[PDB]
RNA sequence: UAGGUAGUAGGUUUAUUAAGAGUUAAACCUAGCCAACGAUCCAUAAUCGAUAAUGAAAGUUAGAACGAUCACGUUGACUCUG
RNA sequence: AGCGUUAAUCAUAAUGGUUUAAAGGAUCCGUAGAAUGAAUUAUAUAUAAUUUAGAGUUAAUAAAAUUAAUUAAAGAAUUAUAAUAGUAAAGAUGAAAUAAUAAUAAUAAUUAUAAGACUAAUAUAUGUGAAAAUAUUAAUUAAAUAUUAACUGACAUUGAGGGAUUAAAACUAGAGUAGCGAAACGGAUUCGAUACCCGUGUAGUUCUAGUAGUAAACUAUGAAUACAAUUAUUUAUAAUAUAUAUAUAAAUAAUAAAUGAAAAUGAAAGUAUUCCACCUGAAGAGUACGUUAGCAAUAAUGAAACUCAAAACAAUAGACG
RNA sequence: AAUAUGAAUUAAUGCGAAGUUGAAAUACAGUUACCGUAGGGGAACCUGCGGUGGGCUUAUAAAUAUCUUAAAUAUUCUUACA
RNA sequence: AUGACCCACCAAU
């Protein structure tokens, strides 16, 4: 999770037939994706998201999808870090909202 | 240059990275070099090398017209975590619709703003940019506020 | 299968477990496995040099890295088909580890068949305490065999007493035959010596021979019992 | 639909049997100076 | 499909929601006079007798009307409002009629969803 | 609606015009010009905004209303006036 | 101080697809393309100038293949037809009927004439062709291979429209016509049998010149390029110190990954780039009508009204044969 | 010239809560089904030809097996040892 | 529950 709110970055996992398209919004966006996203991301924490899903909006396979797609497609910053060989930084709390 | 050429790149990086193959090699061309140079910088790649169509090269050979045709660019694929550094390796301008933009479109791309249908620019992500016939970042071409054709999505 | 992830990754996963409350007590072995890190890359590595013949693996002769028209009298200059087919899975190909010593081998036993009946140890015992000095074709622990000639003729190859592998090798063929020679008499010595020396013998080599041979016609005569007989009723 | 194809069968046969009809009516008075 | 051939145009299939009352050309409510009357059919699972008029309209178009309530005035040549809905059993007719103008009348005692069924707040004493 | 076009395509020289141009009128050359990236022909429609509506946005719709443009005042043509 | 409803408009998914659900053109050649496309350098993002990786061209060495068109041969049989001798059935079917079967002496046999179509094994359609297609033999002509070597110097990727070829049937001429077999007629079977079965057997199947331009023309899968993990067989082919074990390619068969509604695809249905064709609920409909083309049958082009909340595919149980 | 509306008669198609005849398809659906085409037939359909599998990968025995210290040695073995 | 109906069999590689 960013910021324990929202995903990391934009993401467009497709699980199966359902193409989830999930993309993180600014602190406050309150829970804006379909019911089930919703009651994921109730239980997960992600309390600021917005996303849709196009081809099968298969419930079920959207849950098993968002899941998958939080596990799969959302490398946390450090690893992004470590892994170029180099060090990203945070900018929104360097201004101190 | 050809960005046929740089597609063609882009999807075999890919398929080497899917594979988890720690070295393959590329065309030796002057996009194919400033393309793969800015991903040593960025860190994306462990290496970069000249060499033939047999390996990296293990003295310094001269380019002559004689040996261009096997010259290669040898490049290393990072790996962290049994995970790809270079996970994804996509063009944005495409060989029929080639995207320019302004430096100021460009900031605001990276500053979150959604351009012509190019999604703004993530953490960890990269996008190359071609001004003056020099391949660098789009933050980079934004600081030298050279507006230019825009090319990939590293991330 | 696929590289897969849920294999070299528990410590991540139960450092989740153990941050949250899904686990209470760590599992024991939890500080082994972070003292000593999985292995995560399971990159195709790839090879630059074949650990035998020598070869080199990773090289493209550039032209002008030649100037001897090639015996078909021809000085090329242009790089050729194969000389610009990407050959980079060769790389990553293991290389064949190709000894001329193997060839060795398999011409003495070519030349000397009965070689490959003798028993040889194939079993290797404790193969770091073997220095052996090899210029003489015996040595204390490793038995006679066709193995020991080729490991001889490198000598006369490396040291270079001989010439050119095959006068090399046969120099020590001789030298072998001598062994062998000297080990028939002694082996008759042995028996003769014994056999003229209070010695009895409950079976011997012709012994093993008769009787074994002797028991199989037992089946072979019970079996044609029913064949042939058999066949008189089945045409009669 | 191999099922679905076989219709446009028993159709286009059925069509057929009217153009065998129609052909009569057709290369007549209707076709010729009219 | 390849840019140069959307270009040309080959893209999302536009849904333009073909009207289902065109006969009402356009407009609300149009009036008409009842020409036959008949109860019909209806396709089944359903059954019951569907009461409705083979109205005309103004715009001299002919229509297959339902009439709507339990109890009605048609009567041939009376003049009436036809309105748009399917009748969903009734495989044709694909207009209705307000119980509520012209000569059509308003169910008696109907007591609620009155406006849809034509009635005035029964008044008491 | 697949071929269209003969002042048509262009050229030159006159008439008139505040004035360029087949714009008319005239005279005379030449052979063009347009077209399946849709010509010619037919049908429908006044046009538009810093206006109104809808959406996340691209857009999409409208044209009452605000305002901009056009066009007409029963039809047609012409004429004077200016 | 509105609520309904109706009538419109905007939104509500292409951040799609097309082997098997709509949905790849029969095939390729190739024009335009305001389609896309090598390298290097240097100018102000186009020129010039260089380059050889694409793509070509000509040798020379390998090694053989016949895929077209044409001409000339071969062969087992079949019918018929006499000759001959032989006798009473033959033949067909589930079983039987018939027909010009056979007392005119049949069938069977064995000779002998004639007429046609076809082409066993090999033979895997391996392959060869653009796709149609294509394995009896040869002759001529023509295309098609790999590898070097010389050259060319991006000359290309493939393509709207167009053109060319285009199975089986059909058609128009001319010859031919054994067998096969629409139609026809007869015999069966059957409740009925304008069927399956059986007997004659005509249009046609053959050729020759056409015409026409459609097939489940299907790998139901458009073409091109770059790339990605293994194995086993073909097999091409270089090499080796040929007969060996090696390096290459090529195909075929199992898969990894990846993709996928799944079935499964597997160097493509994967990762990408380019270009063309095509699809947008089901019925109505590839219909009507108009138009072009054809000797014609027809082929292409190709609507709407009316009516539904259906309609389609892969995987699963289960009942069924 | 074009468009539109009428026409005896006539064609196709759609819908309909329970008429008629046969049983073409799905199982080996009782003649394998479809594709192109031709002929025949009350009607589904039957038949000729080539094509396809969206039917036959639905693929599952020629039966025959060889010795060397059989051990007081192999077997026992827990830091080896030596 | 809607829900009055169902109709065909012929003989072998």
């Amino acid at each position: 999770r960013y910021e324990n709110r929202t995903i990391y970055g934009d993401i467009d996992f497709r699980y199966h037939g359902v193409k989830l398209h999930l993309r993180s919004a600014k602190p406050g966006f309150g829970l804006r994706v379909n019911h089930v996203i919703f009651e994921i991301c109730e239980c997960a924490g992600i309390k600021d998201l917005s996303g849709k899903v196009y081809k099968s909006r298969n419930d079920m396979n959207i849950a098993k999808g968002t899941i998958e797609a939080f596990t799969k497609a959302q490398k946390t910053l450090d690893e992004v870090a470590l892994g170029r060989g180099k060090k990203l930084v945070d900018v929104r709390k360097v201004y101190y909202s | 240059m050809s960005l046929v050429k740089l597609a063609n790149t882009c999807a075999h990086l890919q398929n080497c990275s899917k594979v988890r193959v720690a070295l393959t090699s590329i065309p030796y061309t002057k996009l194919q070099l400033q393309f793969a140079y800015n991903l040593y910088q960025q860190g994306f790649l462990s290496s970069l090398q000249k060499g033939s169509t047999m390996g990296p090269d293990k003295d310094f050979v001269e380019v002559t017209p004689d040996n261009i045709s096997t010259r290669r660019l040898w490049v290393g694929l990072k790996y962290r975590d049994n995970k790809p550094v270079l996970s994804s390796c996509k063009l944005i301008s495409k060989p029929n619709s080639r995207i320019h933009l302004p430096m100021e479109d460009m900031k605001k791309l990276c500053s979150g703003v959604t351009i012509r249908n190019i999604k703004p620019l993530q953490p960890g992500e990269l996008i190359l940019v071609r001004a003056h016939n020099n391949i660098m970042d789009i933050n980079e071409a934004i600081s030298k506020k050279l507006d230019g054709e825009v090319l990939c999505r590293v991330k | 299968m696929k590289i897969q992830t849920n294999a070299v990754n528990v410590l991540q996963r139960t450092s989740a477990y153990l941050k949250s409350g899904l686990l209470k007590e760590t599992p024991a072995w939890y500080n082994v496995v972070a003292s000593i890190p999985p292995s995560t890359k399971f990159t195709r590595e790839p090879r630059f040099k074949n650990p035998s013949n020598g070869h080199i693996i990773g090289k493209l002769v550039d032209v002008t890295e030649q100037p001897h028209a090639n015996n078909k009298g021809l000085y090329k200059t242009r790089p050729n088909s194969s000389d610009k087919r990407v050959g980079v899975k060769r790389l990553y190909r293991p290389p064949k580890l190709t000894y001329v010593e193997d060839r060795l081998r398999s011409l003495f036993y070519k030349q000397h068949p009965w070689e490959l009946s003798r028993p040889k140890i194939l079993v290797e015992n404790e193969i770091g305490d073997e220095n052996y000095d090899w210029s003489h074709m015996l040595q204390i622990g490793r038995p006679l065999d066709g193995e020991s000639v080729i490991q001889r003729t490198m000598y006369l190859i490396k040291t270079k007493q001989y010439g050119d592998m095959v006068e090399a090798y046969d120099h020590a063929r001789y030298e072998f035959y001598a062994l062998r020679m000297q080990e028939e008499t002694e082996q008759q010595v042995a028996l003769e010596e014994a056999e003229m020396f209070g010695s009895l013998f409950g079976v011997s080599a012709i012994e093993h021979g008769i009787q074994k041979e002797q028991e199989v016609l037992d089946v072979w005569e019970k079996k044609v019992v029913e064949e042939t007989e058999l066949m008189a009723a089945r045409t009669s | 639909d191999s099922v679905m194809r076989k219709r446009k069968k028993k159709m286009k046969k059925h069509k057929l049997r009217k153009r065998r009809k129609r052909e009569k009516a057709e290369r007549r008075k209707l076709s010729q100076g009219r | 499909a390849t840019l140069n051939q959307i270009k040309r145009g080959s893209g999302p299939p536009r849904r333009k929601k073909i009207s289902t009352a065109p006969q009402l050309d356009q407009c609300p409510q149009r009036k008409g006079v009842v020409l036959r009357v008949m109860v019909l059919k209806p396709k089944k699972p359903n059954s019951a007798q569907r009461k409705a008029c083979r109205v005309r309209l103004t715009n001299g178009n002919v229509v297959s009307a339902y009439i709507p309530g339990e109890g009605h005035d048609a009567q041939e040549h009376s003049i009436v409002y036809v309105r748009g809905g399917r009748c969903q059993d009734l495989p044709g007719v694909k207009y209705h009629v307000i119980r509520g103008a012209g000569d059509l009348s308003g169910v008696v005692n109907r007591i609620s969803s009155r406006s849809k069924y034509g009635a005035k707040k029964p008044s008491k004493s």
